């Protein structure tokens, strides 16, 4: 029951009039979730890894420390976002002469 | 590239030119190398010539825009002109960022 | 012309338009003009277009020229562009002469 709230898409069953303030419960909300990527994409609470941060001698003892974001290295692989019947089919590719990856 | 323009795999290639060696004068034979030579200097005319592809703008924007002028207060002497002394003068550096579009 | 333009003997010439009368009741005849009318107005859409000869610049001038730019200091608004209320603004009158020639 445990969910990353700003990595998921949340809709409403209902259309909104503009412009409300109203307070939402997780009742009236629809809440997606990536469960079926979970064999090849990290969890997003969690942290990535471990790495050294020391160099080991007689003297001194060898040290590890976790990290909370990492980036692409060669030889990844990972899935993209599934679509949904209430969400957006494309997007617009921005024009600045550079780009990674265009999803 | 980093300093900025095109990264080509196969760029425009190295030219070299030497002066060939003229020696001084020599009245008996030695196994030994020559290391005494007529000093010399050359001097010549290089042209370059060089073809560009351009590509137009194509704006619908309504209002006027941003452009690089000759503009200075009160000024003592002509920018990118010879000087009395006849020395060249550069004072400012130029982009070529002037044109705006939407993303 | 003194006011600045092309003067020409024969000018693109004038275009009139008018509602045709259309009359009110009359129940008796006169010879005296009839002077009632029903009250009426029209409206409709024009388009003009004009084709331009030009004559391009061919100067050996090295240093770089003066141009028209859209240069503020701390706008407040941007000229050329409808307000708030939708009023257009036009705060700067704009001349042809920004290229220079030799005698």
């Amino acid at each position: 029951n445990t969910y990353a709230l700003e990595n998921t898409m949340i809709f409403n069953s209902q259309p909104a009039n503009p412009g409300t303030t109203a307070t939402y419960l997780e009742g009236n909300m629809l809440i997606t979730s990536e469960s079926e990527t979970q064999p090849v994409n990290r969890v997003a609470y969690n942290v990535g890894g471990q790495m050294a941060t020391n160099n080991q001698s007689s003297t001194t003892a060898p040290a590890t420390g976790t990290y909370n974001l990492q980036e692409i290295v060669p030889g990844s692989v990972w899935m993209e976002r599934d679509v949904y019947l209430q969400g957006p089919i494309w997007a617009k590719i921005p024009e600045t002469g550079a780009h990674f990856h265009p999803s | 590239p980093a300093m900025g323009g095109f990264g080509l795999k196969h760029p425009p290639p190295m030219m070299l030119i030497k002066n060939t060696p003229v020696p001084g004068n020599i009245t008996s034979f030695s196994d030994v190398p020559v290391s005494s030579f007529i000093t010399q200097y050359s001097t010549g005319q290089v042209t370059v010539e060089m073809e560009w592809e351009l590509k137009k703008e194509n704006s619908k924007r309504w209002n006027p825009e941003i452009q690089y002028t000759n503009n200075y207060n009160d000024p003592q002497f002509v920018d990118f002109a010879p000087d009395s002394t006849g020395e060249y003068r550069s004072t400012r550096p130029i982009g070529t960022r002037y044109l705006t579009r939407p993303l």
